[PDB]
RNA sequence: CUGGGCUACACACGUGCUACAAUGGACAGAACAAAGGGCAGCGAAACCGCGAGGUUAAGCCAAUCCCACAAAUCUGUUCUCAGUUCGGAUCGCAGUCUGCAACUCGACUGCGUGAAGCUGGAAUCGCUAGUAAUCGCGGAUCAGCAUGCCGCGGUGAAUACGU
RNA sequence: CUGGGGCGGUCGCCUCCUAAAAGGUAACGGAGGCGCCCAAAGGUUCCCUCAGAAUGGUUGGAAAUCAUUCGCAGAGUGUAA
RNA sequence: UGGUGGCGAUAGCGAAGAGGUCACACCCGUUCCCAUACCGAACACGGAAGUUAAGCUCUUCAGCGCCGAUGGUAGUCGGGGGUUUCCCCCUGUGAGAGUAGGACGCCGCCAA
């Protein structure tokens, strides 16, 4: 009877009001987080091209944790994907907050990217 | 409250405490309360943890608030629906139980 | 957890066997209860809205929220602000001690309590319940305020139709007027 | 749950004049209660309690 | 001749009753009268019914017997200032008695209920001592029907400066 | 200023219409308002979405509040288009 | 099959089935990090018992909303005529509605 908003449903109404603030690229592709219930991802995307430049996720058979879906050991992907684009060298990227709060352990993904090098 | 009646006395006389509820009065409170044996006794609020429940059994076996209002509902409402010679003065406004209509009239009409 | 262990052991499969659903989790429940004062001091001239705080927190220790008037009224008091009535929209496990204080404890402290509300459902599953007395709830002190208000309590179900919800509440065991 | 706003809830011991007891939780360590569902006439089946409704109606008046 | 009405009822009055209360209210015990009626009548005692009264029945044609026990008052418990343990209507259920029959329309009793009233405006009244005021009793009508009417006794005041 | 003048009314600022699909574009033509207000009714971060309607309820009322659906906007957006 | 994009609702409302190991989900708890004008509904956190129910995907429908013509007309530039508050031709443009019809999506990138 009580109709609820899904945590994916209204989240992309909070995500697009970040998408009206940033340009995707500027030799600096945008970088979003996807916080599911089980395991949490990271892609490096840029408008105009829509090219996912380099990516990985917590779902990765290489470099498992193996606690898999908990605190900042699951932000090794925040450490990995910044090290993954480090061989592309690109860049001091733009960071999407998705539709989540930049709070930790969503912040801790992008925390792991900065001492992995990338300036944001 | 109380442990015996609904909205019972508290720190008051035992016969008047039995004279609280709409149906429990002075004569019957002295009668069935006299069967329980209080007489005020203890005159404020202390009858018993097992004596006040004795007013729950001896005090609980009789009635009646909703049964008094229901018997009145079947009387002014019973004769108010089954006739009558008690209905036209039961709600008509004039003296029903006997009086002068130019009288004091402090039951129904007044001034 | 005495109501909470009641339906988590028997009641939810009892509706499944009464009439079917797929997915045994698909069963209506207790969702949320919104207690209301609605008072507004009648009419703002008390001035104690906040008298309704002390009267409400001992139904359950949930901190309440005074409901602010969201409209200006031409026939009474007042324009917006100056809130009208308190509110606890309680949930969870404190939910399942509020109702154990209702059925076998405080709902018979309604004086002429027999059974009630044949039609007070909102048509599609909510259960409305008006309350006219306040010696009802147990941790209310008779030594305290001694002033008379009224309440609503709005029990919310999960069922699409109140068909399924009314039969749920009878498996809960709710005394209705029949 | 805000700290210091919500009163502590020790395990309650509900009781009654009929000796019925119930284990719940409350601010008070013990809670005597005048009436329980196991004692109230409505919840307890259809006890005569005091009525004996309809005795007598609408008529039964005869004496010889 | 039957039934009804004289008893109705938005309202204003007239005369009285009972109250608003601690000099009071409830109980227990004790004490004090006078007067009149009673045969188509009074009714003793006894038992029954909380109760009002019922039953039978001695006695009295009455300075003998009955109505009859007076009540305010005195001695203890207690209520403690409040719409109440005050006061009492209204009204409900339940009984008695009277009658051809108590619904319009007799009273009394039980249980319950407990209005309004916390000494009443301008104004108005009666009162010179066994008086005011107050507490009870009997009787004419009358099968029943008194807070009226007519008598009877009990407690026992203040003031009259003066025109 | 003026359909002679006088009397009446207006003199300046913002919005609409007349305005002829850029933009202006007149009359004593048709409507409103403006000589302020907000120390926040400003800036930013981060949330959320209305009005009305129905259904049922506490003195609850044609309507204050409270819950479930409707409801692209019939709500608000200081003050007026 | 999920995630992120780009394109005018031809992408949508609505009706109906089907899927869950993996993924997205609900779900479970609140000691933590952090939230409620209150509250683990949400927001945050760590976990895996239960689930296709809802979300979400696929598939059918054209009830609604949408797209959308051709022809023909209203209007109209430019001449020319009049019976001149308006009307008539000629040249060229051409609406709006309706309608024939389309459509309840394509095209990516990454991840399994």
């Amino acid at each position: 009877m009580i109709t609820k908003t899904s945590k994916n449903a209204a989240r992309l109404k909070r995500h697009a009001r970040v998408r009206a603030k940033l340009s995707g690229t500027a030799e600096r592709p945008r970088l979003n987080v996807f916080r599911s219930n089980k395991h949490i991802y990271a892609q490096i995307i840029d408008d105009v091209n829509g090219v996912t430049l380099a990516s990985a996720s917590t779902l990765d058979k290489d470099l498992n944790v193996e606690s898999t879906g908990d605190t900042s050991a699951a932000t090794k992907v925040g450490e990995l994907v910044a090290k993954r684009a480090a061989e592309k060298g690109i860049s001091d990227v733009v960071f999407d907050r998705g539709g989540y709060l930049y709070h930790g352990r969503v912040k801790a993904l992008a925390d792991a990217a900065r001492e992995a090098g990338l300036k944001f | 409250a109380r442990i015996a009646g609904v909205d019972i006395p508290r720190d008051k006389r035992v016969v008047i405490s039995l004279t609280y509820i709409f149906g429990i009065g002075r004569t019957t409170a002295q009668q069935v309360l006299k069967e329980a044996g209080v007489s005020e006794d203890t005159r404020v609020r202390d009858l018993t943890e097992e004596e006040l429940g004795k007013i729950r059994d001896i005090i609980d076996k009789l009635k009646v608030e909703g049964d008094l209002r229901r018997e009145v509902s079947l009387n002014i409402k019973r004769l108010i629906e089954i006739g009558s010679y008690r209905g036209i003065r039961h709600r008509r406004g004039l003296p029903v139980r006997g009086q002068n209509s130019k009288n004091n009239a402090r039951t129904r009409k007044g001034p | 957890n005495r109501l909470k262990e009641k339906y988590n052991k028997e009641i939810a499969p009892a509706l499944m066997t009464k009439f079917n659903y797929d997915s045994v989790m698909q069963v209506p429940k207790i969702e949320k209860i919104v207690i209301n004062m609605g008072v507004g001091d009648a009419v703002q001239n008390a001035k104690a809205i906040d008298s309704a705080v002390e009267e409400l927190t001992f139904i359950a220790g949930q901190k309440p929220v005074v409901t602010r008037a969201k409209k200006s009224i031409a026939g009474f008091r007042l324009r917006e602000g100056m809130p009208i009535g308190a509110k606890v929209t309680l949930r969870g496990e404190r939910m399942y001690d509020f109702l154990d204080k209702l059925i076998s404890v405080s709902l018979p402290r309604v004086r002429d309590f027999r059974g009630v509300s044949k039609k007070s459902f909102d048509g599609r599953g909510n259960y409305t319940l008006g309350i006219k007395e306040q010696l009802i709830f147990p941790e209310i002190d008779y030594d305290k305020v001694t002033k008379v208000r009224g309440m609503d309590i709005v029990i919310v179900t999960t069922a699409n139709t109140d068909e399924e919800a009314r039969e749920l509440l009878t498996q809960v065991g709710m005394p209705f007027q029949k | 749950m805000k700290a210091g706003i919500h009163p502590n809830f020790k395990k309650a011991t509900v009781k009654c004049a009929c000796g019925n007891e119930f284990e719940t939780g409350s601010v008070k360590e013990e809670v005597r209660v005048e009436i329980c569902s196991e004692c109230h006439p409505f919840y307890t089946g259809r006890q005569k309690f005091a009525s004996a409704d309809g005795r007598v109606d609408r008529f039964n008046k005869k004496y010889g």
